RNA sequence: AAUUGUUGAAAGGGAAGGGCAUUUGAUCAGACA
RNA sequence: AAUACUGCCAGCUGGGACUGAGGACUGCGACGUAAGUCAAGGAUGCUGGCAUAAUGGUUAUAUGCCGCCCGUCUUGAAACACGGACCAAGGAGUCUAACGUCUAUGCGAGUGUUUGGGUGUAAAACCCAUACGCGUAAUGAAAGUGAACGUAGGUUGGGGCC
RNA sequence: AAUAUGUAAGAAGUCCUUGUUACUUAAUUGAACGUGGACAUUUGAAUGAAGAGCUUUUAGUGGGCCAUUUUUGGUAAGCAGAACUGGCGAUGCGGGAUGAACCGAACGUAGAGUUAAGGUGCCGGAAUACACGCUCAUCAGACACCACAAAAGGUGUUAGUU
RNA sequence: CCCUGAAAAUGGAUGGCGCUCAAGCGUGUUACCUAUACUCUACCGUCAGGGUUGAUAUGAUGCCCUGACGAGUAGGCAGGC
RNA sequence: GAGAACAGAAAUCUCCAGUAGAACAAAAGGGUAAAAGCCCCCUUGAUUUUGAUUUUCAGUGUGAAUACAAACCAUGAAAGU
RNA sequence: CAGUCAAGCGUUCAUAGCGACAUUGCUUUUUGAUUCUUCGAUGUCGGCUCUUCCUAUCAUACCGAAGCAGAAUUCGGUAAG
RNA sequence: GGUUGCGGCCAUAUCUACCAGAAAGCACCGUUUCCCGUCCGAUCAACUGUAGUUAAGCUGGUAAGAGCCUGACCGAGUAGUGUAGUGGGUGACCAUACGCGAAACUCAGGUGCUGCAAUCU
């Protein structure tokens, strides 16, 4: 037998196909698994994976986050790709041109994207336009804006938000939280 | 009802599963507990050389 | 019950070396430390203030803060199955410059030389350290040196 | 020859996989030194005959 | 410990800047192969000099073939060994035909009569006894008397099948 | 002669009941199973390794 | 079903039953073409 | 001179055993002046026997070797520890309220039709106004105050893209 | 001392130029953070790398026992308590007749071969093999862990010493 | 090496029979026996690395090449009945 | 140790030697000689505000401690403390 | 319960019979120490009965020794018929 | 080279007995009006640098000196120790295998090095 140096029969631990069961999603995967095996172009491997990602690892790219990304230097004509839904944002008053490839655009978002004299491309029209993904700008949403990550890593001096079901005084704001009731965190 | 008292049998075995992580190194470490007077000035002196480099792309 | 205080067990650990007690000699307060110096911790029996804990004795670490009488050293402390970072507020009598790094520097300044002096010559350099290689071929001569036959010797007592 | 590239030339070779020696071991008990009539440690020039029986 | 060969071995205190050409000492080891022989050489040198293998080097290891291997000799042998109660020197006399064939039976005799294994003997000296009557020990002197002869009675024959139809002789 | 510059090592002892340190060197020499066997370049910084695992 | 009578075959020198394998007895599939 | 011993040959050669995976071609070679040939990326050629209980499967028995009673609790059970004579049939992590991580789906700065009304082929499906709930503000015991110096900053790694 | 143990072996490196400040100097002095510039994989030891990093949530467990070495109390204990490692537990296989922990070796289903520990009179596969000695017991002796023997004696015999 | 020192309770244990120039003790030399280990092959399953939507027939969680690994209580998960 | 009326083994005075063989509340172990010991002088920093840090650690708490920051003070010629 | 050395006891004389100081053992009908087995249970003193075994033999058989004249005793061997 | 003020390392500088020290420097040394402190102008303070001295301080040399320092195949590859065995032994303990390796001991050699600044036949 063998002094094993590594845990045998290990599973790789990366998704290998979306866990979702959407026919259309799985078609997109066939588009891109093909594209990615036969194109030697980065952007096809990144997109392929990201299509496998769960809702939590697909935070919404907002429309204003997109707006901003174009203001990067020399970026204003690239076509932005959001593997996941894209949300509207009344907080920008203006919004530029460009062309947004995305899994979904909300009602509000394509409105503003089109209203600005723009285009909303589903992920497979982007394939045709940019087989090597030429001239793309991939955005990710923010993954740790999630509520849950607040409560992760809780413990003393981590300043990390109780799992608590009402709040207010009377709700975990005395002993062990203040110098004058026992101690502090 | 006396019972074993203490031991350390089988605790380097366990230590070396997930195996004593190396300490993790960060360029730009924390200033935690560095001289409060040093920091006051340094904050002002960082604010200065900042300014001097926006004035440098004018 | 058992005893377990801050200085316990440190009997000889904190003692003074032989015929070396009394005040400490002034170079100890002359040496200058700035952030990033490597230091060797060794408590001084005679300076009770700002004394390292017995644990960090013989442990090296790096100064992260410099202050009127003291350096701030961080030291990596493997507790459990990990290492934590501890910052230690030592006094100058208890710290010292680690020569651990000298050999590096005396070899990097030297690794500059050999590099320039050879590049400006016509390449070929090789300046990586190599372990001790086995010995080569040799002829050990016999002239003025005939071999001297030895034997084992019987069993004596002498007492 | 242990030439300039012996590290990558050597590690390229997947660790060898010998049989138990054909003749047998010639010792009676193996886990003593070679000098002490067992099988382990450096036996030098003789590591061969051993190997050419395990191959 | 095995079937023995004699080896001269030669080593010398690894040279230094201020002592190149150190001095060279030889032993004659009685061993089975050359790897044991050098082991013994260092075993014994560190019993006389400030050396170890770590700091010296073998200069030459050479087998020594018996000079007249069809000349029966009378060998005196000098030994030091450890018993279960202390250590002691000895002297025996072995009649055989090469220094090495004698060292073989020595280690056997030492083992059978004095339960001493290889690890506890030291071969102080082996020497060809020139003139007879310097042969001290009796179990040897028996074989040096003139026109010596002797029968081999009650001779016993190695039967090659399980059953026999005769009934043996021991005649001779 | 020149001291030998290259060594060949074959693992003799089986897999189990082996102490932590040499049990490590056996790995770094890729000798993780009985009767397999690798070459090793002879230098002090491995000669010590070689030492550390003679019983096996 | 436990348990029972009959009948039939078979084994049984201080339990019975099981594993690997084969002899022998009984019984059976497939496969030729 | 020989021999022994130790070592090497990409020197010849006999007997014996187990395997025969693969299924067009494709590779690296080898022999030939050449045509072709080959043992070169896994067995083919020739000859015979039965076409059946011959081979094979099941089963009873016998023979070689091996085989302690299972369940449990225990450092340790075949235990001189407990339950268990045998059979059948019942026989043990549920449902609910309120929650954590995770995942799927919908919609998204909002989201939730189902208290209710409308309506129906009537406990279904279909539809819906007003609120409400959670979210979109925080922080202080409270009175209270309340998120752009700046391309929503600077630095250092960052996939991807240019 | 041995064994054990802290740090270091570069790009987060090195060298020149000279910017910021409210700290700090007698002092543009220094400290700290910087802009501009010079040198690439022999870029600074060896061996390995079926990659490395990272997060969230949850089971069982929280009676332990043995072996070598170190080691405390006890005359001791198959006793009670520590240290390091290896084990048993949770693990079958081969050896130790027998046996949780010893030796060997760790298990997918098979075939051929070679072995380990241990063995080869017969039981029992395998030399009533070879070679030198020793031993004769009117309670011989016979293989680690292991299933116990001591001081003291012998003109049994053996080989040695002065 | 052997003997004496050497006394317990059912009858009994170098495992048994038995063995005495041993089948005993020390030591040496070879040959030989056989584990679920080692080497080679086959098959199963696991993990991994690659190849392959081009229609006009049948599976794209599919097909094809390749390598390595396989002990297991409490316990996790998976895929199935 | 060698010296001085009563004065004795021990009262007080002097000189020499003296690495600490003393003392520092307390157990013990460290530590300390122009001191950390003894005699003196001036004192309240045994103070105010709130963080970091070490040991114990879960890297909670409590206890104790270190080094800064910001006050107001003590001492001293001063560096300082 | 049994030894070894033998200073001594024994008129004399170490060992007929004993034996200090020391030291080596054995036994498991003492008593301790331990808590491995049994707490969904091994009926728990003594006697009665009756069997068998051990020997560290009290008697009986045959012996060696004696500080055995005889008689009595004593130490010892083979001995549990 | 000397000396002095300030030093660094802190006995190769220390301890004991002698001896030598030119020049300048240090010293001892003279006084008590004044600041200042003492039971005591001894120490501490002031004034003189005049009135005296190399006695001592101080510097250096001596010694089969003590101490301290350095070294060596001096002891010693010893003691201890990491690793190995189904090694030996009733045990107590002990050989051997691959490595690491003391302390004492004994002999030799040594007896302050040196920085800043002023000064000196
Ligand atoms: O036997 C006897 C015990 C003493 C108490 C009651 N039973
Ligand atoms: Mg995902
Ligand atoms: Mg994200
Ligand atoms: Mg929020
Ligand atoms: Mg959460
Ligand atoms: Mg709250
Ligand atoms: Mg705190
Ligand atoms: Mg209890
Ligand atoms: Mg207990
Ligand atoms: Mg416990
Ligand atoms: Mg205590
Ligand atoms: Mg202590
Ligand atoms: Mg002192
Ligand atoms: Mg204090
Ligand atoms: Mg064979
Ligand atoms: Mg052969
Ligand atoms: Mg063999
Ligand atoms: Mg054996
Ligand atoms: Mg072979
Ligand atoms: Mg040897
Ligand atoms: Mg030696
Ligand atoms: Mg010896
Ligand atoms: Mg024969
Ligand atoms: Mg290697
Ligand atoms: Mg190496
Ligand atoms: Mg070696
Ligand atoms: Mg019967
Ligand atoms: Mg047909
Ligand atoms: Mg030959
Ligand atoms: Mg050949
Ligand atoms: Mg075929
Ligand atoms: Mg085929
Ligand atoms: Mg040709
Ligand atoms: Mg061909
Ligand atoms: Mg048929
Ligand atoms: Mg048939
Ligand atoms: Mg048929
Ligand atoms: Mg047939
Ligand atoms: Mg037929
Ligand atoms: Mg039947
Ligand atoms: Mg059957
Ligand atoms: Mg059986
Ligand atoms: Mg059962
Ligand atoms: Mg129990
Ligand atoms: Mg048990
Ligand atoms: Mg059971
Ligand atoms: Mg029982
Ligand atoms: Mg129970
Ligand atoms: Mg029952
Ligand atoms: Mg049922
Ligand atoms: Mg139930
Ligand atoms: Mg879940
Ligand atoms: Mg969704
Ligand atoms: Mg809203
Ligand atoms: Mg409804
Ligand atoms: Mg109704
Ligand atoms: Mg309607
Ligand atoms: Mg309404
Ligand atoms: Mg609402
Ligand atoms: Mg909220
Ligand atoms: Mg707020
Ligand atoms: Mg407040
Ligand atoms: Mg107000
Ligand atoms: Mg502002
Ligand atoms: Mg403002
Ligand atoms: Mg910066
Ligand atoms: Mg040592
Ligand atoms: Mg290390
Ligand atoms: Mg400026
Ligand atoms: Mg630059
Ligand atoms: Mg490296
Ligand atoms: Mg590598
Ligand atoms: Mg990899
Ligand atoms: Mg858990
Ligand atoms: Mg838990
Ligand atoms: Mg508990
Ligand atoms: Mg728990
Ligand atoms: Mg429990
Ligand atoms: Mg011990
Ligand atoms: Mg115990
Ligand atoms: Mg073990
Ligand atoms: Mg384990
Ligand atoms: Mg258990
Ligand atoms: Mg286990
Ligand atoms: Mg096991
Ligand atoms: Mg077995
Ligand atoms: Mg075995
Ligand atoms: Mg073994
Ligand atoms: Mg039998
Ligand atoms: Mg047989
Ligand atoms: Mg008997
Ligand atoms: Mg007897
Ligand atoms: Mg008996
Ligand atoms: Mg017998
Ligand atoms: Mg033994
Ligand atoms: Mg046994
Ligand atoms: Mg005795
Ligand atoms: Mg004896
Ligand atoms: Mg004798
Ligand atoms: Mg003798
Ligand atoms: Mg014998
Ligand atoms: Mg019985
Ligand atoms: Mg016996
Ligand atoms: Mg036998
Ligand atoms: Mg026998
Ligand atoms: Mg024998
Ligand atoms: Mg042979
Ligand atoms: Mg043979
Ligand atoms: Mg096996
Ligand atoms: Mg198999
Ligand atoms: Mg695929
Ligand atoms: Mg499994
Ligand atoms: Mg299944
Ligand atoms: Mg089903
Ligand atoms: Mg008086
Ligand atoms: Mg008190
Ligand atoms: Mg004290
Ligand atoms: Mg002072
Ligand atoms: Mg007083
Ligand atoms: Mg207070
Ligand atoms: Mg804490
Ligand atoms: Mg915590
Ligand atoms: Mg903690
Ligand atoms: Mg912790
Ligand atoms: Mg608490
Ligand atoms: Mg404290
Ligand atoms: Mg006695
Ligand atoms: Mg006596
Ligand atoms: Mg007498
Ligand atoms: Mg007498
Ligand atoms: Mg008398
Ligand atoms: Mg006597
Ligand atoms: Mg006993
Ligand atoms: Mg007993
Ligand atoms: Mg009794
Ligand atoms: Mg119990
Ligand atoms: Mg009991
Ligand atoms: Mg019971
Ligand atoms: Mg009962
Ligand atoms: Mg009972
Ligand atoms: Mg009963
Ligand atoms: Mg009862
Ligand atoms: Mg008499
Ligand atoms: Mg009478
Ligand atoms: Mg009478
Ligand atoms: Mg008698
Ligand atoms: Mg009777
Ligand atoms: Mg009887
Ligand atoms: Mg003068
Ligand atoms: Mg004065
Ligand atoms: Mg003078
Ligand atoms: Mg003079
Ligand atoms: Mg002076
Ligand atoms: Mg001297
Ligand atoms: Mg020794
Ligand atoms: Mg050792
Ligand atoms: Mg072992
Ligand atoms: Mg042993
Ligand atoms: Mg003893
Ligand atoms: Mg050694
Ligand atoms: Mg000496």
């Amino acid at each position: 037998g063998i002094d094993h140096t590594s845990k045998q029969h290990k599973r790789s631990g990366h998704r290998t196909a979306p866990k979702s069961d959407n026919v259309y999603l799985k078609l997109l995967v066939k588009l891109y698994t093909f594209l990615a095996r036969r194109t030697d172009a980065p952007f096809n491997k990144v997109v392929l994976k990201a299509l496998f990602l769960s809702k939590i690892n697909r935070p919404p790219v907002s429309v204003s986050r997109i707006a901003r990304a174009l203001k990067q230097e020399g970026a204003a004509n690239k076509t932005v790709v959001v593997v996941g839904t894209v949300t509207d944002d009344a907080r920008i008053f203006e919004f530029p041109k460009t062309t947004v490839a995305a899994l979904r655009f909300t009602a509000g978002a394509r409105a503003k994207i089109v209203k600005a004299g723009g285009e909303c491309i589903t992920l497979d029209q982007l394939a045709v336009r940019a087989p090597k993904g030429q001239n793309t700008l991939i955005l990710r949403g923010p993954r740790n804006s999630r509520e849950a990550v607040r409560h992760f890593g809780m413990g003393p001096h981590k300043g990390k938000a109780p799992r608590i079901l009402s709040t207010g005084r009377k709700f975990e704001r005395a002993r062990g939280r203040r110098r004058s009731k026992g101690f502090k965190v | 009802a006396k019972s074993k008292n203490h031991t350390a049998h089988n605790q380097t075995r366990k230590a070396h599963r997930n195996g004593i992580k190396k300490p993790k190194t960060y360029k730009y470490p924390s200033l935690k507990g560095v001289d409060p007077k040093f920091r006051r000035n340094h904050k002002h002196a960082l604010h200065g050389t900042a300014k001097a480099l926006a004035a440098a792309k004018k | 019950g058992k005893s377990h205080g801050y200085r316990s067990r440190t009997r000889y650990m904190f003692q003074r070396d032989f015929r070396k007690h009394g005040a400490v000699h002034l170079s100890t307060y002359l040496k200058v430390y700035k952030v990033g110096d490597i230091v060797d911790i060794k408590a001084n029996g005679s300076i009770q203030k700002g004394m390292p804990h017995k644990f960090y004795q013989g442990k090296t670490g790096v100064v992260y803060n410099v202050t009127k009488s003291s350096v701030g050293v961080i030291i990596n402390k493997m507790v459990g199955n990990r290492y934590l970072e501890k910052r230690l507020n030592l006094r100058v009598e208890h710290i010292k410059h680690s020569k651990c790094r000298q050999e590096f520097l005396e070899r990097v300044k030297a690794n500059a030389a050999k590099r320039a002096e050879a590049k400006a010559q016509g390449v070929a350099v090789q300046l990586k350290r190599q372990p001790a290689q086995p010995r080569e071929s040799r002829i050990v001569s016999t002239e003025g040196n005939v071999p001297q036959t030895l034997a084992p010797v019987p069993y004596e007592t002498f007492i | 020859t242990v030439g300039p590239h012996f590290k990558q030339a050597n590690n390229f070779l997947w660790p060898f996989k010998l049989s138990n020696p054909s003749g047998g071991w010639g010792v009676p008990r193996k886990f003593k030194h070679f000098i002490q009539g067992g099988s382990f440690g450096n036996r030098e020039e003789f590591i061969n005959k051993l190997v050419k029986s395990m191959n | 410990m095995a079937h023995f060969k004699e080896y001269q071995v030669i080593g010398r205190r690894l040279p230094t800047e201020s002592v190149p050409e150190p001095k060279l000492f030889r032993m004659r080891i009685f061993a089975s192969n050359e790897v044991i022989a050098k082991s013994r050489y260092w075993y014994f040198l560190q019993k006389l000099h400030k050396v170890k293998k770590a700091s010296g080097e073998i200069v030459s290891i050479n087998q020594i073939n018996e000079a007249h291997p069809t000349k029966v000799k009378n060998f005196g042998v000098w030994v030091r060994y450890d018993s279960r109660s202390g250590t002691h020197n000895m002297y025996k006399e072995i009649r055989d035909v090469s220094r090495v064939a004698a060292v073989e039976t020595l280690y056997q005799d030492m083992a059978a009569r004095h339960r001493a294994r290889f690890r506890s003997i030291h071969i102080l000296k082996v020497a060809e006894i020139e003139k007879t009557a310097d042969v001290k020990r009796q179990y040897v002197k028996q074989f040096l008397t003139k026109d010596l002869k002797f029968p081999l009675p009650h001779r016993v024959q190695k039967s090659t099948k399980t059953f026999s139809y005769k009934r043996p002789s021991t005649f001779y | 002669e020149a001291q030998h510059k290259l060594v060949f090592v074959v693992r003799i002892k089986g897999i189990n009941k082996i102490p932590p340190k040499p049990r490590k060197v056996l790995q770094l020499l890729r000798l993780t199973r009985i009767n397999s066997g690798t070459f090793v370049k002879v230098t002090k910084a491995t000669l010590e390794l070689l030492k550390l695992i003679e019983p096996y």
